[PDB]
């Protein structure tokens, strides 16, 4: 089956550097299109460079001599080199690939793209607090840290059921989101709920048990 | 660039009904012109080649028409897992452009929010800060006014507010609602009220909780 | 689709004229493999269906007079009458004969032509039976006539009168080449029977004088 | 379904010496087609023999061959006179039932071509069959890009690679249009391509042709 | 050949109607079948197409939401199947056959006229209108829906005759026919204008006293 699998997405310093990879299967490498599409904050899709079956490359005025993109035939990885990134180019960056061939302008299978953040704030780890008060709510509130994403679970998945997790949102250069999960009453505290926060950019993993006051 | 332009903004549809998305170009593009889906966490998918051209998997009763400058989606009897956001593209000549997207909503039966409150966490007190942290959960229609209420008086600054997008199994929405004071602030007031005021009830639904516990 | 452009829409000629009808076809209709141009020619009578006249763009069908004959070919096409005639009063049509979707022209409209003869003026009272019911109709005739510009007035006891007044204009003729009108003031039994004169008055090009047909109500 | 072709395999036409004349005129006006007729004659265990004046068709196996014989078919493909043998002139595959498989007017299939991944332009073709034969339609697509885009000239071509795609529902196929490597074009190896007689159904075909440029 | 149609067929808005078309003459798997649509006034547009056979059908893709077309083979009768009507449905519906292949709808049947409304079926008001030459006149008032055939002794005589276009008033439609005749037939001569209308099965025979 046709696999598209981004990765290198990265918080980066405005002006710095990024490579970005998509190690592809299913279908021989060499006959298609192949695109980077993005996906900005506000939600809008920018076609950002294209590569042709045959080698030739495509990009818009918007990034042209600083990006990249790019082929290892022998690997089947399609890369996409950036350069002198701005605030601008913070985005969901999505691999892409043609319906039937060479032609470079009709996004028939997508990755699940790579987060890129181009920023000067500061790594900052997570505070991960509980919120404790016939089904019962409880939360927790991960709060300060940057940059995105955090991912949340409880009790690893065992619930899934009634989770929600909202959108962070930033303030003063830091990110806050919260999580919270219905369980049946009768079952907490005397059985535990645990969030598990993870923030990969800063090689957090915290396993928060939500205890009663 | 050929500039693609989606109308309008926002639908907002039941499910059953035959339904039209429209996208008009700035120059004619023939044919060359591709539509797309994108659904809440998940990276668009191809719909529609060619502006009526369809693709094997898609289900029929999505279908475009148009040539030139003026484009039509049709969605025929609409279902509720179909509630994103839908694109445009130029395929035909460079930069390839996308319509900034026009989103979709299902109308459903109101339900009313599932309201809690939570007090800062002890964890959170050591540090310096507080947050109270309201969840207004599954309801609908979105349309939704938070109040904020210490001691009787209503306070709106250091609330941040964070909607999930509509559900796609259940067309509902939630929100969860912060407000971050210091510490000293905090502990200077003794009663906090989240205070919800939805279509559902001619009365808000309030839940706070006293200090003095 | 294939955009068939026809033109001009509507076309006057006295009879014993020539006449061009034009179809601009937006992609090609000609074939290479067995090459002919696959373009139809329609010919519909009101109130009929549509008559073939003409395949392959010059090919006249079975029957059809030699006077009709079609030239051109890819994107261009001619509809030639070598002297019109009284039955040719028609819509015509050029169809895409080609590649599916098959797609028609809007259409020529072909009117004939032909001297001035003023109207022959009928007016008639309403029924006995129509009265009985409770309603009123005074309808005037306005018969084998031409041109199309023809205004017509009422009078009630010679007062000018407007309000419930409607016409209805037949095809032209397909034999005479004249047309025929016809016109109905409607009242209520009450509103006839407070009023004695009734007139119909018919205003032309021909005419200086205006053609006049009154009556009674209670003439006999 | 055909997998898509590799790096290198696509052929080329720089490395093509011989003279592109040779592959043009198989795509010029002159080409074979032939309405309601019956094989009269068999050479060989897998062709037909037919009478248009002299067309010997030749199928990659026998069962078509046999399939075909006392059959009334029509009959539409790229013919060739050198180093053909009826112990006049010489075909693959291209044949198709007459009954019940004729439109009283034409589909119309669209052509999408592309160079170096732009979109280069799009035309249609047209075909009075309800199945009709790749080779057909190959055939009128190459033709109009010879008439129009100069796909094939008498010395050379501008193009480096090029490949016809052909999908059905789900399925597809290609054809290389370059001849092999080498000073000289044989027109009977390169037409072989087409003796499997493959066939679609025109009112569910999709056309896509890829051409780089050097 | 002929193409047995029917005059017309009143439909209520959102229901789903069945059109129909008999044959004669050559033997129906022979050719295509084609349906053609037509607005009131307006020009012609073709909704698809038919072989009898194999049932291969040909639609234009503006009515495959809307047609559907099949075929009878004991009885040799085409068949359209229009669903869920608007106004917009409103139109006279042809069938035509093909003259074989690569050749144009050579023979047609008259037209089936359908009506989309909700509205009530009603019979004609028909009254007499009487006063070298002497012109008469038959007035055929507040019916629905159309159309109405008016004939002059049942069929006899149609030359001098005229017969002037329906127009709507809330619901009804209304309209006139005239005859002139030389004054030395009427009245010694029995002047009877006939009314039929289908809709409603109706027949009235009014003589035109003097």
């Amino acid at each position: 089956e046709v696999n598209l699998i981004e990765s290198g997405g990265d918080l980066v310093k405005p002006g710095g550097s990024l490579k970005l990879s998509c190690a592809t299967s299913g279908f021989t490498f060499s006959a298609y299109g192949l695109s980077w599409v993005r996906q900005t904050p506000e939600r809008r899709l920018e076609w950002v460079a294209s590569i042709s079956g045959g080698g030739s490359v495509y990009y818009p005025d918007s990034v042209k001599g600083r990006f990249t993109i790019s082929r290892d035939t022998a690997g089947d990885i399609l890369f996409l080199q950036m350069n002198s990134l701005r605030s601008e180019d913070s985005a969901i960056y999505y691999c892409v690939r043609d319906l039937y061939g060479d032609y470079v302008g009709r996004y028939a299978y997508w990755g699940q793209g790579t987060l890129v953040i181009v920023s000067a704030a500061k790594t900052t780890p997570p505070s991960v607090y509980p919120l404790a008060p016939s089904m019962v709510t409880l939360g927790c509130l991960v709060k300060g840290y940057f940059p995105e994403p955090v991912t949340v679970t409880w009790n690893s998945g065992s619930l899934s059921s009634g989770v929600h997790t909202f959108p962070a949102v930033l303030q003063s250069d830091l990110y806050t989101l919260s999580s919270s999960v219905t369980v049946p009453s009768s079952t907490w505290p005397s059985e535990t709920v645990t969030c598990n926060v993870a923030h990969p950019a800063s090689s957090t993993k915290v396993d928060k048990k939500i205890v009663p006051r | 660039d050929i500039v693609m332009t989606q109308s309008p903004a926002t639908l907002s549809v039941t499910p059953g009904d035959r339904v039209s998305l429209s996208c008009r170009a700035s120059q004619s593009i023939g044919d060359y012109l591709h539509w797309y889906q994108q659904k809440s966490h998940e990276s668009p998918r191809l719909l529609i080649n060619y502006a009526s051209q369809s693709i094997s998997g898609i289900p029929s009763r999505f279908s475009g028409s148009g040539s030139g400058s003026d484009f039509t989606l049709i969605i025929n009897s609409v279902e509720p897992e179909d509630v994103g956001v839908y694109y445009c593209q130029n395929g035909h000549s460079f930069p390839y452009t996308f319509g900034g997207g026009t989103k979709l909503e299902i109308r459903r039966a109101d339900a009313a929010p599932t309201v809690s409150i939570f007090p800062p966490s002890s964890e959170q007190l050591t540090s310096g800060g507080a947050s109270v942290v309201c969840f207004l959960n599954n309801f609908y229609p979105k349309d939704i006014n938070v109040k904020w209420k210490i001691d009787g008086s209503e306070r709106q600054n250091g609330v941040l507010n964070s909607w999930t997008d509509q559900d796609s199994k259940d067309s509902t929405y939630s929100m969860s609602s912060t407000l971050t004071l210091t510490k000293d602030e905090y502990e200077r007031h003794n009663s906090y009220t989240c205070e919800a005021t939805h279509k559902t009830s001619t009365s808000p639904i309030v839940k706070s909780f006293n200090r003095n516990e | 689709d294939i955009v068939m452009t026809q033109s001009p829409s509507s076309l006057t000629v006295t009879a014993g004229e020539k006449v061009t009808m034009t179809c601009k076809s937006s992609q090609s209709l000609f074939n290479s493999g067995n090459q002919k141009n696959f373009l139809t020619w329609y010919q519909q009578i009101p109130g009929q269906p549509p008559k073939l006249l003409i395949y392959w763009a010059s090919t006249r069908d079975s029957g059809v007079p030699d006077r009709f004959t079609g030239s051109g070919s890819g994107t261009d096409f001619t509809l030639t009458i070598s002297s019109v005639q009284a039955e040719d009063l028609a819509v015509y049509y050029c169809q895409n004969d080609y590649t599916y979707p098959l797609t028609f022209g809007v259409g020529t409209k072909l009117e004939l032509k032909r001297a001035d003869a003023a109207p022959t003026v009928s007016i008639f009272p309403p029924s006995s039976e129509q009265l009985t019911s409770g309603g009123a109709s005074v309808v005037c005739f306005l018969n084998n006539f031409y041109p199309k510009d023809i205004n017509v007035k009422w009078k009630i006891d010679g007062s000018e009168r407007q309000d419930g007044v409607l016409d209805s204009w037949t095809d032209q003729d397909s034999k005479d080449s004249t047309y025929s009108m016809s016109s109905t003031l409607t009242l209520t039994k009450d509103e006839y029977e407070r009023h004695n004169s009734y007139t119909c008055e018919a205003t032309h090009k021909t005419s200086t004088s205006p053609i006049v047909k009154s009556f009674n109500r209670n003439e006999c | 379904s055909q997998p898509d072709p590799k790096p290198d395999e696509l052929h080329k036409s720089s490395k093509f010496t011989g003279l592109m004349e040779n592959m043009k005129v198989l795509y010029d006006d002159n080409h074979v087609s032939a309405i309601n007729v019956k094989s009269i004659d068999q050479f060989l265990y897998f062709d037909l023999i037919y009478s248009i004046d002299n067309v010997r068709v030749e199928f990659k196996n026998k069962d078509l061959a046999d399939k075909y014989k006392d059959k009334y078919v029509d009959v539409f493909g790229a013919n060739y006179y050198y180093q053909c043998y009826f112990s006049k002139t010489c075909m693959y595959g291209g044949v198709t039932e007459h009954n019940g498989n004729q439109l009283d007017k034409y589909r119309s299939i669209t052509v999408r071509v592309f160079e170096d991944g732009k979109n280069l332009l799009s035309f249609d073709v047209q075909t009075n069959k309800k199945k009709v034969t790749a080779q057909e339609l190959d055939y009128l697509t190459r033709h109009y890009l010879v008439k129009n885009k100069k796909l094939y000239e008498f010395n050379n071509s501008p193009y480096e690679t090029g490949y016809i795609k052909f999908i059905e529902n789900e399925n597809s196929f290609w054809y290389d249009m370059m001849p092999a490597p080498g000073d000289k074009f044989d027109q009977s190896k390169y037409l072989m391509m087409y003796n499997d007689n493959k066939m679609v159904d025109s009112k569910d075909v999709k056309i896509e042709v890829y051409l780089t440029t050097k | 050949v002929q193409l047995q149609q029917s005059g017309a067929e009143l439909v209520k808005p959102g229901a789903s109607v069945k059109l129909s078309c008999k044959a004669s003459g050559y033997t129906f798997t022979s050719h295509w079948m084609h349906w053609v649509k037509q607005r009131p006034g307006q020009g012609l547009e073709w909704i698809g197409e038919i072989d009898p056979s194999d049932s291969y059908i040909n639609y234009n893709q503006i009515f495959e939401g809307k047609a559907t077309l099949t075929v009878d083979k004991s009885s040799t009768t085409a068949y359209l199947q229009l669903s869920s009507l608007t106004s917009e449905d409103s139109a006279v519906y042809y069938c035509a056959r093909t003259a074989g292949l690569l050749a144009p709808m050579d023979y047609w049947g008259q037209g089936t006229s359908v009506t989309v409304s909700s509205a009530k079926t009603t019979p004609p008001s028909v009254y007499p209108l009487a006063p070298s030459m002497v012109t008469l006149g038959c007035l055929v008032k507040g019916y629905f829906p159309e159309p109405v055939t008016v004939t002059w002794n049942s069929g006899s005589l149609s030359s001098g005759v005229h017969t002037f276009p329906a127009v709507l008033q809330s619901d009804l439609y209304t309209l006139s026919s005239s005859v002139t005749v030389p004054s030395s037939t009427w009245p010694s001569e029995t002047v009877t204008c006939n009314v039929a209308h289908p809709a409603s099965s109706t027949k009235v025979d009014k003589k035109i006293v003097p």
